[PDB]
């Protein structure tokens, strides 16, 4: 199935995924188009931050879903 | 850009269109019709009206949708535009490809043609338009040709329509920019930017002199434009949705239109009040072609989303215009038959078999690995059939599937092509009487696809692919590199091309035979209550049940047979808080244990009883 | 009966303190937290700790001072390995984790009150909105609609703009083309398409998270975006819905969590909040009144002429009541 990721510039990219695909894998696919390493990536969907150990089916992320890609601003 | 090997599961000959017609082109001299298919094949028909089968021939070089076709040089010389990003020139009489222009970078959506000046232009999602002299392409002389590619600049958005006037003095483009752009093809100079439309323009038409222009857009309106007045002169709202196809008579007074609402209408541009409902097609209209033998036109040819092409008679307009909405035709005078299109498909958990549903609602069972049909289940409930044929096994994805031709096209990529390693007996390949090895599906399939290629010398040893199976080699992003039939791998010039296009990642395995290793998996193992630090080295190729017997050897602190006895009472390697069958593969546990709301590292339960 | 107390920084926990402060001046959230504190389930988790902290702040004999969130932080570190360290962290990651954790606790409590289709907690009632994504295939034009919930909106930014503009570009139609073509189930092939995200259900509080970062593919690293992005004091939003009832609700800015620093790998968080008409600044243990005109300016730095860039990162808009 195809899902969407809204990147840093607001540009939308497409991803070909399966419900059994894990979040780390998804971040790897995002990395293929944008180049951002998965360890730096954060994905927000439906108001919740996605966990790398979980899969798309676990979060019930179906076709035409839009994921929000964000990074980090660290502070102390 | 990486390269992907793909193939089509089909018959030797696909006589009828398998996914509908995008564009039509009629030859009045020889009374021949040309249909451009979404199945990537152009077909020739005889419209004599009296023949049981009008099928003449089919032209198959394209690997994707054929968006437009143009019949030039006073009789027969077909030019085609395709979603494979290429433009192809064809000897229309003998029916073969001559040259392929790979100038376009994206789908090629439309073509315009200047009969007189014998000129032709091509545009697509490139946002670039290319002018070509038909005579220069058809040439076989090449006497200092130094082909100069002449492009047209200006288009901000993706072009969906193109039109050129007879004399070839004006050229206009339609796009998602809603605005139409005009130029002078002889000078390449920008003429104007006609603003007016609400949506995308999918059909453009120009008058003989190119003085006035007709346009159809997804906004539901037909717009008449004067290039003299340099602005719109009229707007006709005829359809209750997008208008995608237009044809005009020679008088340029009566406009023929159709689109989504499936209704076909003829409209008097002079007096818009006069509006005759020609017909209501069984699917949205994609393209139309008039019969110009007589004026007014006796019939109209209609291409839709369906594979069936129809002809509707327009002979009786005159009698209905004077007297007295009710449509003119109910049934077509002539029907070009269409095939079925596969619209739904399902890969079973064994990644070897495929279930499909088509436009006639026929369900069919397929074997990807042996590239063939196996059974026709008929109009059975597809989702129910899918459930019924469920196998509780896991096999990694090793191929992709596309249905944009209305036929099954399987595609292999460098990444996951080699990933599915299954036992032969499991794969139904019994080898009496030695043992069962762990075979790679993508490997075997690659070997079978290039079975006749001499560089790989034999076959794969297990199965054969249909010799007529087309084998396509192409860039993932778009551009097609080389298409040949399997059996043709033999030809010396063919083998020479395979040598030049086939990428390295395939060469490693088919010719050099350097078969890939596996990509191991591991999981935590400990007692669920008591016993007397890290996951052991393991593989999906392992029978999983045999690993539970190794756990019994630690309790002890010809032996291979004694370890099997431990399975009858001890071992008990349960997982995900449930009993685990010994016949189940280690890979299948990932589809049930970690898949059930848990991290990809679930510990294996263990107990003395 | 107002109080203004800062929070102790336990090394790199300013991101925590700042988010807690922003949330504290979100009255309906504070009120629901206090109501939660009153039931006293007496089991420890992040919500009970939060309730204890908010109750301590609200119920203090003096009006100004400093409070150490030791127990709250101890619980945060206990239940989450990720923040169980002394490293610098993202305020939004924390915000989202906290809201979802509390909401999950509440869901588990609704699930366990029935024990003796899905429901919604007050966290969702306060911060949750809903979007409708529409994708229109340019080949067959068959518009496909899909509803998706959100707890906050992450908006992309540009130089010298307003959050209202960013919000409008966000809701603008985007064309999916070339390498990003949409797979249409009617066309059974990848096609150019039009994508637009409109707000379907408006939340009580709109939290806006600014994507202040940029990845340099060629350099293999990302930078912080210190662009000038003006945020207005009030915002007007309109609703789509079923068009049976159509909203045109007004919001007021109540709090901004601000990230201070030249880069994305290090920095400092502070919070500005609106209370009884004036603005206050919370910097861990320090709280000060600041004049209203100065808050536009430093937040969204102009050019480069500013020390260790201090830019607005998370904004909280409160519906008028
Ligand atoms: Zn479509």
């Amino acid at each position: 199935m195809q899902i969407f990721v809204k990147t840093l510039t607001g540009k939308t990219i497409t991803l070909e995924v399966e419900p059994s695909d894990t979040i780390e894998n998804v971040k790897a696919k995002i990395q293929d188009k944008e180049g951002i390493p998965p360890d730096q990536q954060r994905l927000i969907f439906a108001g919740k931050q996605l966990e790398d150990g979980r899969t798309l089916s676990d979060y019930n992320i179906q076709k035409e879903s839009t994921l929000h890609l964000v990074l980090r601003l660290r502070g102390g | 850009r990486k390269v992907q090997v793909s193939y089509v599961i089909r018959d030797e000959v696909e006589k009828y269109n398998r996914n509908g017609v995008n564009a039509l082109q009629l030859d009045p001299a020889l009374n021949r019709l040309f249909t451009a298919g979404r199945d990537s094949i152009i077909r020739i028909w005889s419209v004599n009206q009296h023949k049981q089968d009008p099928y003449i021939a089919s032209m198959e070089h394209h690997t994707d949708w054929v968006n437009d076709i143009v019949l030039c040089c006073n009789g027969k010389t077909l030019i085609s535009a395709s979603s494979d990003t290429t433009v192809k020139v064809w000897n229309a009489h003998k029916g073969f490809c001559m040259s392929t222009l790979r100038t376009h970078k994206d789908y090629v959506k439309a073509l315009a043609y200047a009969k007189d000046k014998e000129l032709v232009a091509s545009a697509g999602l490139d946002r670039q338009i290319f002018l070509w002299d038909v005579n220069t392409l058809t040439a076989l002389t090449a006497s200092n040709n130094t082909v100069t590619t002449s492009s047209l600049s200006g288009n901000k958005d993706s072009i969906y329509s193109l039109a050129m006037n007879q004399l070839g003095t004006i050229i206009v483009s339609g796009s998602t920019e809603k605005v139409l752009r005009v130029w002078d093809p002889r000078t390449c100079a920008k003429l104007m930017k006609l603003k007016g439309h609400t949506d995308n323009v999918k059909a453009l038409l120009l008058n003989r002199d190119g003085t006035q222009c007709l346009s159809g857009s997804s906004d539901g309106t037909i717009r008449l434009w004067s290039l003299g007045q340099q602005r719109c002169i009229a707007t006709y709202r005829v359809h209750d949705e997008g208008v995608w196809a237009l044809q005009v008579n020679d008088a340029f007074t009566h406009v023929y239109s159709g689109g989504r609402d499936r209704k076909i209408y003829c409209t008097d541009l002079r007096n818009p009040d006069i509006r005759v409902l020609i017909c209501e097609e069984k699917a949205p209209v994609l393209k139309m072609e008039l019969d110009r033998s007589a004026d007014p036109p006796p019939a109209i040819w209609v291409a839709t989303t369906k594979s069936t092409v129809n002809k509707w008679t327009l002979k009786g307009i005159h009698n209905f215009r004077a007297s007295g909405i009710t449509p003119l035709c109910t049934q077509p005078d002539q029907v070009i038959k269409g095939g079925a299109s596969i619209i739904q498909c399902h890969i079973l958990n064994d990644k070897r078999h495929i279930l499909t549903k088509d436009t006639n609602n026929n369900v069919a069972y397929w074997d990807v690995l042996k590239a063939c049909k196996v059974e026709d289940l008929g109009k059975v409930d597809f989702e129910d059939e899918i459930k019924k044929r469920f196998k509780m096994v896991y096999v990694p994805n090793w191929f992709s599937v596309d249905l944009k031709t209305g036929m099954l096209t399987i595609t292999l990529d460098e990444s996951d092509c080699f990933a599915a390693w299954v036992s032969a007996k499991d794969a139904g390949f019994s080898s009496p009487d030695g043992s069962d090895p762990k075979l790679n599906l993508g490997g075997l399939l690659l070997q079978a696809l290039l079975e006749y290629w001499p560089r790989t010398h034999k076959g794969n040893g297990y199965f054969q692919v249909p010799p007529h199976t087309p084998v396509i080699f192409g860039e993932a992003g778009g551009r097609t590199l080389f298409r040949l039939l399997c059996r043709d791998s033999g030809g010396e010039t063919e083998s020479m091309l395979l040598n030049e296009t086939v990428p390295q990642w395939v060469i490693d395995i088919t010719v050099d035979k350097n078969m890939p290793k596996f990509x191991x998996x591991x999981x935590x193992x400990x007692x669920x209550x008591x016993x007397x630090x890290x996951x052991x080295x393991x593989x999906x190729x392992x029978x999983x049940x045999x690993x539970x017997x190794x756990x019994x050897x630690x309790x002890x602190x010809x032996x291979x047979x004694x370890x099997x006895x431990x399975x009858x009472x001890x071992x008990x390697x349960x997982x995900x808080x449930x009993x685990x069958x010994x016949x189940x593969x280690x890979x299948x546990x990932x589809x049930x244990x970690x898949x059930x709301x848990x991290x990809x590292x679930x510990x294996x339960x263990x107990x003395x009883x | 009966n107002e109080h203004y107390f800062g929070l102790v920084n336990f090394g790199n926990t300013c991101y925590c303190n700042s988010v807690l402060q922003a949330l504290y001046f979100c009255r309906p959230f504070r009120e629901n937290v206090l109501a939660y504190k009153a039931q006293q389930k007496k089991k420890e988790n992040l919500l009970t700790c939060l309730a204890d902290l908010f109750h301590s702040i609200a119920t203090q004999k003096k009006k100004v001072g400093v409070i150490p969130p030791k127990k709250f932080i101890s619980r945060l570190r206990k239940e989450n390995d990720l923040f169980d360290n002394y490293m610098q962290q993202d305020a939004h990651e924390f915000l989202n984790y906290l809201l979802n954790t509390i909401a999950d606790i509440l869901q588990e409590e609704k699930k366990q009150e029935k024990q003796n289709k899905p429901e919604l907690t007050w966290v969702h009632e306060i911060f949750q909105g809903t979007l409708t994504n529409e994708t229109r295939c340019l080949n067959c034009e068959t518009v496909s609609s899909k509803d998706e919930d959100f707890l906050d909106l992450s908006v992309d930014v540009e130089q010298n703009t307003s959050i209202t503009h960013c919000l409008r570009d966000f809701s603008n139609t985007e064309t999916l083309c070339s390498e990003q073509k949409y797979y249409c189930e009617t066309c059974c092939s990848k096609q150019e398409a039009q994508k637009r995200m409109r707000v379907k259900k408006l939340p009580m509080i709109l939290a806006l998270h600014l994507k202040r970062f940029k990845y340099m593919e060629q350099l293999h690293r990302y930078t912080k975006l210190s662009y000038r992005v003006v945020f207005p004091l009030e915002l007007r939003l309109f609703n789509t819905s079923s068009d049976a009832v159509n909203l045109d609700r007004m919001y007021d800015l109540v709090a901004v969590v601000v990230h201070c620093g030249s880069g994305p790998n290090r920095g400092h968080y502070i919070t500005i909040v609106k209370s009884h008409g004036f603005w206050l600044l919370f910097d861990d243990d320090i709280v000060e009144k600041i004049d209203a005109q100065a808050i536009e300016e430093f937040y969204g730095l102009t050019s480069d002429i500013s020390k260790n860039s201090e830019s607005g990162y998370i904004l909280f808009y409160q519906s008028r009541e």
